[PDB]
């Protein structure tokens, strides 16, 4: 049970509707579709990286500092100032979850949160009539994110010790192509490092009775009716086109799939699944939906 | 007349003969405020009901005392129902005073102002508002089942700065409006309540004894009830198209009106009176309605029906939670200050009941429409509605319908065919004021919402609150324009202004309020009100010499779009005029920035005192554009050399400053100013600013 | 399957103007070092192989827009300047931008307008890297001498805007290329 570290120094694109919007995190619907899509690329076999691996969501860092989603736990006292808070770090998160924070201390993690900053990048498009005739320039823009020397974001996976190694081989090769939106444009490339870090370990490794849901899932048919018994949740449409499938780009489009977000909480674990949102296409075409829970 | 409709149009007129009273040129009866009422009524076809009268002549503990009435008669919940609201000499010219000083009084106790310096009322005026409400009563008003409203509306016309009660040792801050509305708000509960309750000798119930009276108010006979709209912002904010203009002033619109259809309609459900409704904007809406079984069962059967809908159009946009609470009559009366207990208490509940919204039926058949679909709207940034021409689905066309429709028409009807689609299936379209009349004489069942127009009795009148100013329309063209009608300003440079503020102390300010001896219902409802008109009147007022347009506000929030100059020039007198009206104890955090024209106006609202007048704005400021209107040849490039030395902080550019300094032809005077505020920090950061803000 | 990585460094000759601010230039928000974005390079680059004939335009960077869907075979990212160059300038105390003022004159009246137009300095460097993902064994000779004839171009062109009026002329030193993965051999393939 390996974490993966990302630093990029280069700015990234992420995106959540338009090409003109900018996201921090992504989430393991990218993720697990990228080495997808990097597996078939090196013509490797598929199988294997299908039904064995878990992925979190990605979750962000600092120069020492790591950061996980704040819980959507029910906190009985402001109500103001944990609205404003997202992300509560490895050092303080049991404190969170037992009542341990205060106001002030939430207004200073806050105020250490600066772990980068978006913008708007200007561009135009000459391959029109400006080739032709006089014809006008249509500008269109970017969103990015750009990450101080020392912040980036991290992974949480595990499995089987060869599935881990095959991941392994697989993020080599991705390191190279690139994990956002505008990839061949010049966003998004990326160098890796494997880190072990004790205090990460032994969060991920209690027993309680709640759990906190790391990814984004959605439990099978099945299950449902008593999987969401006594739960704190946000719902996410979560769309997007395809990559290769049909004829025109524009008329494929994957059907919309909603999904529990990465902080809620739940009584009874459900198992997920890799569900399809294909249809009129050649290939399958695969969604993640495959907790990965943290027991406290 | 139905009982309940005899309850109403008698409470809200219980303290009436007060302005009779005061009045001294109209005090027929000098003995109590009652029986002066009871003969003011009295010569009135319309208002010719009786056992109204009676209500109005028995508010008070001695006169009930000996009218005989039956032991179901109407004015016995009127005589509770002040009291809930609720040595004794009144001074007919007690200034009201505003509740805002007392608000933060604690920390800091600011000489008490009043309303229209040591202001004082005079005897006279009450004359004119007899005179005017026996005007209105025998012109604009009349009985039927219907028309309570109507009444609601005139009284709220007449009555908002006239002291309910005087009493010299009291602190006067509730408004006579105020009273009449919480006590006709509180008869129609106990109403309910006892009817359902199988009671019906009230007298005996009630007034009988003090400890069964006490009683009573213990008995949880009420319930709060709280709404709030889940999916503000993303709808708001996802506009990429070039009428970014036209459809924010409409997208805002549409969202309100919601709002308030849900809300009148849940009213109407319910059986209750307007009055109930205690506070509406930005999505929440609080409302007191009867703790019965009957009303609870309706209230989830509503709740099971919005949800639906809801999903039946947009599935994650926006969504409704509804949650109530038992509270008693005693907490009303600020007993124990419980009335914050119950309030924080409903509020968690809703905080926590929004948590779970999707059954598992539910989220299944999300999850299971596999249906052919086009793709996203250009101005609207959404995929599962279904778009048209121009890359347009239908509801965003009609959202460009009303945006095109809001600027010559003021009314706003609720019909079954309109333009835009309307919860409970209904629609809206767009009239005028005499068309609002044919449709009045038609009797269709319709409502009206207007803009901000009071004097309106016409039909179901409801002065919706609602700040709609574009400077776009005093050019020569009245028709709306784009958001480059105010990028093409050559006074400086053709960039946009945009501005948000919150309210500091708002959450502590409706919560915690005044400390101990002001918290009723009747008191926060009042400073509720007095917030909303603010942010719903004196915008509309304050704005008018700025070329600015209003997008979205009420509540707490401000949010409004112009020229850049123009945004900072608003914004610093807003913020002066606020500290006026709050008496300085409320504070505003607000931001401006510089956008270029023809952007996505969603990614720009994303991106969203004393020191900036006083010291960057008048002085520095003034003292640098008197500079450079004396000596000209001073371009930006000669601007941008000062930047490019003051930027890098460094001594030798503080000599090579001095030198280009020199090399000007300024005076003496300002070439000395600006040398010692560059030898500062401060200074010269605030020196920066000014000298950005001339360019 | 092997990804070919093309690095390298590329000089200054006459000064560079991007403006994507404008008359600014592209920077970092933090950093204040001027930046020279990928969507340039990609953009001039394609410009000028495509005019200088297509099918391989559709090969090497992809356009998928035309009824057929062709994956882009080469990533351009953005370029930064060298340490080298940062601390040359900081040592002999050079800023990094210049400022060059300039002029335009009226017919019939000669009223000079003047304006003010930002350029990244003469001499500086940037360091970038391209990537090649072969796709097709059988066609990497090809497809360097296609990106061969395109930096000969570009080396005898501008980039970014005024190009026309003097600016923008850039050099191409110490490219290496090398395999970073797979089992492709590249110790013969040759970019100046
Ligand atoms: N039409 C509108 N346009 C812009 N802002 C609005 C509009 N209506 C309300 N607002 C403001 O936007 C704020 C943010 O709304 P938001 O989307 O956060 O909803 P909310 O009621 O706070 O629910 P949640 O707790 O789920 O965020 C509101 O508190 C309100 O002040
Ligand atoms: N007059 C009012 N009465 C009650 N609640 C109000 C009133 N005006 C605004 N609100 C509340 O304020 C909310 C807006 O929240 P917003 O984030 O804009 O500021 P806030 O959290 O109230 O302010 P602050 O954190 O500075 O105290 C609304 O959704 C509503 O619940």
């Amino acid at each position: 049970t390996k974490v993966f570290k990302l630093s990029f120094k280069t700015p990234v694109h992420f995106g959540k509707k338009r090409l003109s919007d900018g996201e921090m995190t992504i989430t393991a619907d990218t993720l697990f579709s990228a080495l997808f899509i990097e597996t078939l690329q090196l013509g490797k076999d598929t199988d294997w990286l299908l039904n064995d691996l878990i992925i979190s969501d990605t979750f962000p860092y600092e120069n020492e500092l790591y950061y996980l989603p704040k819980p959507l736990i029910k906190i009985d006292s402001n109500h103001k100032a944990f609205k404003k808070l997202k992300y509560v770090p490895v050092h303080h998160y049991n404190q969170y979850l037992n009542g341990e924070l205060s106001a002030e201390d939430a207004t200073d993690l806050n105020d250490i949160f600066n772990i980068g900053y978006f913008s708007l990048q200007t561009k135009v498009s000459l391959i029109a009539q400006e080739t032709d005739s006089s014809a006008d320039s249509e500008p269109y823009s970017v969103g990015t994110f750009t990450f101080e020397p020392e912040a980036g974001l991290y992974f949480i996976a595990k499995g089987s010790e060869e599935t881990l190694d095959h991941l392994n081989n697989i993020m080599t090769a991705l390191q190279y192509s690139g994990l956002g939106g505008k990839r061949n444009a010049g966003y998004g490339q990326f160098e890796y490092e494997i880190i072990n870090n004790q205090q990460l370990s032994k969060l991920l490794n209690q027993n309680g009775k709640h759990s906190i849901l790391l990814s984004t899932a959605m439990a099978k048919k099945e299950e449902i009716e008593s999987a969401l018994k006594e739960a704190r949740y946000i719902l996410t449409k979560r769309s997007g086109f395809v990559q290769s499938t049909n004829y025109s780009e524009m008329l494929v489009k994957k059907s919309d799939f909603y999904s529990f977000s990465s902080g809620s909480v739940f009584k009874n674990i459900f198992n997920g699944d890799i569900f399809n949102v294909g249809h009129n296409g050649k290939h399958p075409v695969y969604r993640y939906a495959k907790p990965l829970w943290l027991e406290v | 007349m139905n009982k309940k409709n005899i309850l109403m149009y008698g409470s809200l007129l219980h303290d009436i003969g007060k302005i009779i009273y005061r009045s001294g040129d109209h005090t027929f009866s000098r003995g109590t405020h009652s029986k002066l009422g009871h003969q003011f009524l009295s010569q009135f076809s319309e208002f010719k009901d009786n056992e109204v009268l009676d209500n109005v002549a028995y508010h008070h503990y001695k006169e009930l005392a000996k009218a005989n009435l039956d032991n179901d008669n109407t004015a016995y919940i009127t005589y509770i129902a002040d009291n809930i609201a609720s040595l004794f000499n009144f001074d007919k010219y007690t200034p009201l005073y505003s509740v805002f000083n007392i608000v933060n009084s604690e920390k800091l106790k600011q000489t008490n102002g009043k309303f229209k310096e040591n202001i004082q009322y005079s005897s006279g005026n009450y004359t004119t508002l007899m005179k005017d409400m026996s005007h209105d009563l025998e012109h604009k008003l009349s009985i039927k089942e219907g028309t309570f409203p109507s009444l609601l509306q005139w009284t709220e016309s007449l009555w908002q700065y006239v002291p309910s009660s005087t009493n010299k040792n009291q602190l006067i801050d509730i408004s006579l409006y105020d009273h009449s509305r919480i006590t006709c708000a509180i008869a129609s509960c106990i109403f309910d309540y006892l009817n359902e309750n199988n009671i019906h000798n009230y007298k005996d119930e009630l007034f009988s004894k003090y400890e069964n009276t006490k009683s009573f108010y213990q008995k949880e006979a009420f319930l709060l009830l709280s709404m709030d709209m889940s999916g503000i912002q993303d709808f708001i904010y996802n506009i990429s198209g070039s009428k970014a203009l036209k459809s924010l002033r409409s997208r805002s619109f549409y969202l309100e009106l919601m709002l308030e259809v849900i809300v009148d309609q849940l009213l109407e459900r319910l059986e209750l009176a307007r009055a109930n409704l205690l506070y509406t904007g930005g999505g929440h809406a609080y409302l007191l309605v009867s703790n019965t079984d009957k009303v609870k069962k309706k209230i989830t059967q509503f709740n099971n029906e919005l949800k639906k809908w809801f999903m039946s159009e947009f599935t994650t946009d926006l969504s409704l939670s509804m949650a109530f609470e038992k509270c008693s009559g005693d907490d009303l009366m600020n007993t124990s200050g419980n009335y914050r207990t119950i309030w924080r208490n409903v509020s968690s509940k809703l905080s926590d009941i929004k948590a779970h919204k999707y059954s598992a039926e539910d989220i299944l058949k999300l999850n299971h429409f596999h249906s052919y679909g086009d793709r996203e709207c250009k101005e609207c940034l959404r995929s599962d509605i279904d778009i048209n021409d121009d890359g347009l689905c239908s509801i965003c066309e009609g959202i460009i319908n009303i945006s095109n429709d809001l600027r010559d028409k003021s009314f706003f009807v609720l019909s079954e065919t309109g333009k835009l689609k309307m919860p409970f299936n209904k629609f809206i379209s767009v009239i005028d004021y005499e068309e609002a009349e044919m449709l009045v004489q038609n009797n269709n069942q319709v409502r009206i919402y207007s803009k901000n127009k009071p004097y309106i009795g016409i039909g179901i009148s409801t002065n919706l609150w609602m700040c709609d100013y574009d400077y776009a329309s005093q050019n020569q063209d009245m028709r709306e324009k784009g958001i480059g009608s105010y990028v093409d300003r050559e006074e400086g440079v053709k960039r946009l202004g945009v501005v948000r503020a919150d309210i500091d102390n708002l959450g502590a300010t409706f919560i915690s309020g005044i400390p101990e001896k002001y918290n009723s219902i009747s008191r926060t409802a009042t400073l509720s009100r007095q917030l909303s008109l603010f942010f719903k009147y004196e915008l509309n007022h304050l704005l008018e010499n700025y070329q600015i347009t209003a997008i979205y506000s009420g509540g707490d929030d401000l949010f409004l779009i112009g020229a850049w100059d123009d945004i900072i020039e608003a914004s610093i007198y807003i913020n002066d005029k606020f500290k006026e009206f709050t008496l300085d104890k409320l504070t505003l955090s607000a931001g401006v920035g510089m956008f270029s024209g023809k952007y996505p106006v969603s990614k720009m609202a994303f991106e969203t005192w004393d020191e900036f007048k006083k010291n960057i704005l008048e002085e520095k400021l003034l003292v640098l554009q008197q500079g450079f209107s004396q000596t000209d040849e001073h371009g930006k490039a000669f601007i941008y050399k000062m930047l490019a030395l003051l930027r890098n902080n460094e001594a030798i550019n503080i000599a090579r400053l001095a030198y280009l300094l020199a090399r000007s032809k300024m005076n003496e005077d300002f070439t000395s100013k600006i040398f010692n505020w560059a030898q500062n920090d401060k200074d010269k950061n605030q020196l920066i600013t000014a000298l950005e803000y001339y360019i | 399957y092997s990804k070919i990585k093309i690095s390298g460094t590329i000089e200054v000759v006459t000064g560079l103007h991007i403006g994507g601010g404008g008359s600014p230039v592209v920077r970092d928000l933090q950093t204040k070092l001027p930046i020279i974005p990928g969507s340039s390079i990609k953009g001039k680059m394609r410009n000028l192989l495509a005019k200088h004939f297509d099918e391989r335009v559709l090969r090497l960077f992809g356009s998928s827009e035309k009824g057929n869907i062709q994956r882009a075979r080469l990533q351009i990212s953005d370029a930064f300047f060298s340490e080298k160059t940062k601390e040359h300038f900081a040592q002999n105390d050079i800023a990094y931008t210049e400022t060059k003022f300039e002029n335009t004159i009226n017919r019939l009246t000669a009223v000079a307008n003047p304006r003010q137009i930002e350029r990244v300095t003469r001499g500086s460097e940037f360091d970038f890297v391209f990537i090649y993902n072969v796709d097709e064994e059988s066609q990497v000779e090809d497809d360097f001498e296609n990106i061969e004839k395109a930096i000969h171009l570009l080396e005898n062109d501008y980039l970014g805007g005024g190009g026309t009026r003097g600016n923008g002329r850039i050099q191409f030193k110490d490219t290496n290329i090398e395999t970073v993965v797979g089992e492709y051999d590249s110790t013969n393939l040759k970019i100046k």
